[PDB]
């Protein structure tokens, strides 16, 4: 079905990807990250799922409808589904997988998503008042699963296809605890099975023969690497000992690659922003003055122009404005002021902050292993000192993926870098990061006024509405300076001519290995 | 999702 007529398939179907780090776990419930869900999406598959345009479709429900107030959502699942031990993959695996993510107990960095959803009684598991059991979701019967809003979530069904909620096996979870992640005791429902992993190497699938739509998946076998680097990246695509790599090129070899590689250079526009997470609970970022001072001696057009200069655009907001229902939000007023303006204002705020050339801001930023997040780091180290005549003193500080992620959660961290990429389409995939409340908030950024605005959007009856209170939010947001948006994402990867599959047109930017497909000639 |  997904190969053309005619086309000369290979005939071993294997392909190397790199994933980019050792994901942190292969239990949707215990992770946050791309490398993460990369890994999930294999294994696992939620109600509904993507092609390689992004486009929604079918996945473990083959049907849905909501009702006409966007609150109760109902999915039809497939009757003849089983996980890969052969059980049967009913509504009570999504009832029991949907629990155990608010579940206190479990200390899930995404609980909050069900919150997003709007749940019935979400937010007071989450918050310890209801046990999980009193979760507004359930099986009408053993192939219907019904979920039960407060407020309208017309963009609900785009959010099923998140990580956060895939099914789990319950007969297996019950039984094992935790432990059911490991590779002797893993159980899916989706296209692939692990068939090794090891730590810091590879990751290596094999067929779920058991998947529901295993007849229509072509690639047999694939290995993920976990290659931190971009140029050593590049450099193993080059020697064809990998097929794609991730989502970052040595900006100072893309031109010369786009020369000598037709075709094999895909660059997607993804719903993603960079930003410089500034802790805003640990002094002496808990003042706005100092949090404002460092966004306007921040010069976005050197990172994007001159550091990167692969299509990444500027921005000072968190929300991409050309998300679904994003489109009134607004680029502050001093984004529009000459760099000289900006930056004596800046100075002025230091100073007035008791920051001088002999006694300047220090702090450290955090980044995971990733040359081409040094090289931006040291551009905006570079920046922030020149910028303000001395008064700030930047060092870096990386960090492997899975240790990065566990500092930037627990607060150990003055500024960090952070790339936040679209759950859904839809804008408050990242309005909701920033809710006080939020499981996802690093930052520590809480202000009431935020998560009022926030709150009027289910008050709202129409798209406008929505994209209103979406604005007041990033209004708020920004008078706070909560944060350092840097730029909005692009993805470029190198594929290789006989991999076909990827379109470069995802705004996710997912690989489901089931989408993919290698040819002969 | 946080990015790599």
């Amino acid at each position: 079905v997904i190969v053309p007529e005619g086309t000369q398939l290979d005939e071993k179907q294997h392909i190397v990807i790199n994933n980019g780090a050792e994901p942190q776990s292969f239990d949707p419930h215990k992770t946050e990250g791309v490398p993460e869900s990369n890994v999930a999406y294999q294994l696992l598959e939620g109600l509904v799922t993507s092609d390689s345009e992004g486009k929604l479709q079918p996945g473990a429900a083959e049907s849905w409808e909501n009702t006409p107030d966007f609150k109760t959502w109902t999915f039809h699942l497939r009757k003849d589904a089983k996980w890969s031990n052969g059980d049967p993959v009913t509504a009570h695996d999504f009832v029991f997988a949907w629990r155990r993510l608010v579940d206190p107990a479990t200390a899930a960095p995404y609980a909050s998503y069900l919150s997003y959803l709007q749940v019935e009684n979400a937010q007071d598991i989450i918050d310890g008042k209801k046990k999980p059991a009193e979760l507004g979701v359930e099986a009408k019967d053993d192939y219907t699963f019904v979920v039960h809003a407060t407020n309208p979530v017309p963009y609900a069904v785009s959010l099923t296809t998140h990580q956060s909620l895939l099914p789990l096996p319950q007969k297996v979870v019950e039984k094992l605890g935790d432990a059911w992640v490991k590779k002797e005791n893993y159980v899916g429902n989706g296209a692939y099975k692990l068939a090794n992993h090891i730590i810091n190497e590879k990751i290596e699938f094999e067929r779920n023969p058991l998947y529901w739509n295993d007849k229509e998946t072509v690639i047999n076998s694939a290995t993920f690497l976990a290659i931190e680097n971009p140029s050593t990246d590049v450099a193993r695509y080059r020697a064809g000992d990998l097929d794609m790599t991730s989502y970052g090129l040595p900006p100072e070899q893309f031109a010369k690659l786009k020369k000598e590689l037709l075709g094999e250079v895909y660059v997607t526009r993804t719903l993603g922003t960079y930003s410089y997470e500034l802790n805003n609970k640990k002094a002496p970022f808990d003042n706005v003055n100092i949090r404002k001072a460092l966004n306007l001696s921040l010069d976005r057009n050197v990172i994007t122009d001159k550091v990167l200069g692969q299509g990444q655009t500027p921005t000072y907001v968190f929300t991409p404005t050309y998300i679904e229902e994003g489109h009134l939000i607004q680029q502050p007023a001093y984004s529009k002021e000459p760099m000289a303006q900006r930056n004596e204002e800046a100075i002025k705020l230091l100073e007035e902050a008791g920051y001088s050339k002999a006694n300047p801001l220090k702090f450290s930023i955090l980044y995971n292993t990733n040359e081409n997040h040094k090289k931006v780091a040291i551009a905006a180290a570079s920046m922030w000192k020149a910028n303000t005549k001395g008064l700030i003193d930047v060092k870096l500080e990386n960090q492997e993926w899975k240790t990065y992620i566990d500092s930037r959660r627990a607060g150990r961290y003055d500024v960090a870098r952070a790339g936040w990429h679209a759950d859904y389409n839809q804008a408050t995939t990242f309005g909701n990061y920033f809710l006080s409340n939020s499981s996802n908030n690093t930052a520590k950024y809480a202000n009431p006024e935020y998560d009022k605005a926030m709150a009027e959007s289910y008050a709202a009856t129409d798209a406008e509405g929505r994209a209103k209170a979406y604005a007041k939010a990033e209004e708020i947001l920004g008078k706070d300076y909560g944060i350092v948006p840097i730029f909005n994402y692009v993805n470029p990867r190198l594929v290789k001519p006989y991999v076909k599959g990827y379109s470069g047109k995802d705004p996710q930017d997912h690989i489901y290995l089931r989408n993919l497909y290698i040819i002969k000639h | 999702a946080a990015a790599a």
